[PDB]
């Protein structure tokens, strides 16, 4: 037992873990917090940096900053600090000893996954890594090789076509809206309603109301109509301490945003609209599979109903006489970490693995010859 | 791209013979503890019985001699099929059968020179009629 590591990292998460285990160990936010003025701080420990939930809980000593904007690093210095984190603190290895898995977001540049795979072999000397699509992760776990996958995740919504397990970059769609876009409006029209949430505290506090009770209308008017002329469909939730707000309509609007960006000012096509346009940019032969193969996702693809509402709409977009299909497992919301999981567990992933001796050899790129 | 599981030896004759048109259909299986693909049917199937070929509660490879006239010319051209039923299966055996495909269409192809003319996803092969399956190799 050498067990290989496996983190798939994300704009608004890192989800961690052991390869072989059914579900990531640690799951922790993609946040570096660093002093927020330049003197001495107080209560700043003796440290120059937080990360993930020690970061937040600080918040009001520290600048905060996100390292991976729309699925793409951007701050590399605070990568290796959310990377340093989830070795040491998060799942208590020590990087030397263990083969690592990582991910990577569509249209990511050639460039950055090598300074990824230089990182891991020269600050932590990973004797081995390996680098995954995320989206090509999620389709195979699905079980197919051909087809769209709607990835949505914390800060971007990805729609990508892939053919026998390649990636078609010029039909990859990107809508720079998500999970974080959404909590947001929901605590914004909640406190339309007379509530109030502004207010990190809060914030925390919606992510949990929009994550337990939102849901996407098949019709949206109907439901819109059926709310406004009927208390039918108000869920009540419990807030932490004793109160009891009620929830009506806000509960399907909020999702609703994926389909009708307007609704937070935003001028773009819905998430229906980017999966045909991105279909649409293909072959005129493959787009019969996309269509009959859209998998979803990601945390954002989560809500109830969401899965029928793209049938709707693809099925309105499509030629009338057109197969199509959404699927979305169960299992969407680590979908990508689990597929890296299974991977990198078995013995004849051993011979697939970058080596410390291969990259010497050299070197990062070593990366685009032998992961794909 | 992507994982080479060890194709047995009765399998590889089974493909081989496939590939001299010595048997016309050839399904193969993944085993997942051993981390092999193993032979599981050699049986002599007409396109008209192909669906029947294809199990409904578990995810196979499949080869198949699809012989057959195309404007003027009788092909027999091998197509390949993954046949994935669904959640019948868990997400392991979907990953491998997924994880596993482009490798063992190396070998069929650099050693066998088969001529695999189309590579086919499929739920359950009630699909697999006549006109499907030449719509697949023929388009328009
Ligand atoms: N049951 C749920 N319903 C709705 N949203 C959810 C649910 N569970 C998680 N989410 C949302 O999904 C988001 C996190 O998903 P994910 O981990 O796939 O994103 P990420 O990988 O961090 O970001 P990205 O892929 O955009 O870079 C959060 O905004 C979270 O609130
Ligand atoms: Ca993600």
């Amino acid at each position: 037992e050498t067990t290989a590591l496996v983190c798939d990292n994300g704009s608004g998460l890192v989800k961690a873990g052991f390869a072989g285990d059914d579900a990531p160990r640690a799951v922790f936010p993609s946040i570096v917090g660093r002093p927020r003025h330049q003197g001495v701080m107080v209560g700043m420990g003796q440290k120059d940096s937080y990360v993930g939930d020690e970061a937040q809980s600080k918040r009001g000593i520290l600048t905060l900053k996100y390292p991976i904007e729309h699925g793409i690093i951007t701050n590399w210095d605070d990568m290796e600090k959310i990377w340093h984190h989830t070795f040491y603190n998060e799942l208590r290895v020590a990087p030397e000893e263990h083969p690592t898995l990582l991910t990577e977001a569509p249209l990511n540049p050639k460039a950055n996954r090598e300074k990824m795979t230089q990182i891991m072999f020269e600050t932590f000397n990973v004797p081995a890594m390996y680098v995954a699509i995320q989206a090509v992760l999620s389709l195979y776990a699905s079980g197919r090789t051909t087809g769209i996958v709607l990835d949505s995740g914390d800060g971007v919504t990805h729609n990508v076509p892939i053919y026998e397990g390649y990636a078609l970059p010029h039909a990859i769609m990107r809508l720079d809206l998500a999970g974080r876009d959404l909590t947001d409006y929901l605590m914004k029209i909640l406190t339309e309603r007379g509530y109030s949430f502004v207010t990190t505290a809060e914030r925390e506090i919606v992510r949990d109301i929009k994550e337990k009770l939102c849901y996407v209308a098949l019709d949206f008017e109907n439901e819109m109509a059926t709310a406004a002329s009927s208390s039918s469909l108000e869920k009540s939730y419990e807030l932490p301490d004793g109160q009891v707000i009620t929830i009506g309509n806000e509960r399907f609007r909020c999702p609703e945003t994926l389909f009708q960006p307007s609704f937070i000012g935003m001028e773009s096509a819905g998430i229906h609209e980017t999966t045909y346009n991105s279909i649409m940019k293909c072959d005129i032969d493959i787009r019969k599979d996309l269509y009959a193969n859209n998998v979803m996702s990601g945390g954002t693809t989560m809500y109830p109903g969401i899965a029928d509402r793209m049938q709707k709409e693809i099925t309105a977009l499509a030629p009338s006489t057109m197969k199509i299909k959404i699927i979305a497992p169960p299992e969407r919301k680590y979908s990508v970490w689990i597929g890296g999981s299974i991977l990198a567990s078995l013995s004849t992933f051993q011979q697939m693995w970058i080596t410390k001796q291969e990259y010497d050899e050299a070197g990062p790129s070593i990366v685009h010859r032998k992961c794909f | 791209q992507g994982v080479a599981f060890p194709i047995s030896r009765d399998a590889f004759q089974a493909l081989e013979k496939l590939s001299k048109k010595q048997l016309n259909y050839v399904q193969l299986e993944i085993d997942i503890k051993n981390e092999t693909i193993i032979l599981a049917n050699t049986e002599n199937t007409e396109l008209r019985d192909l669906p029947k070929r294809i199990p409904k509660d578990s995810a196979r490879y499949h080869f198949f001699l699809y012989k057959h006239s195309h404007e003027g010319d009788y092909l027999e051209s091998v197509v390949f099929i993954y046949s994935m039923p669904g959640y019948t299966c868990s997400i392991r055996e979907r990953m491998l059968y997924s994880s596993c495909k482009s490798p063992l269409l190396e070998i069929v192809e650099r050693q066998l020179q088969m001529d695999v003319i189309r590579k086919i996803e499929i739920d359950n092969g009630d699909e697999l009629t006549a006109d499907f399956l030449y719509d697949e190799v023929h388009p328009k």
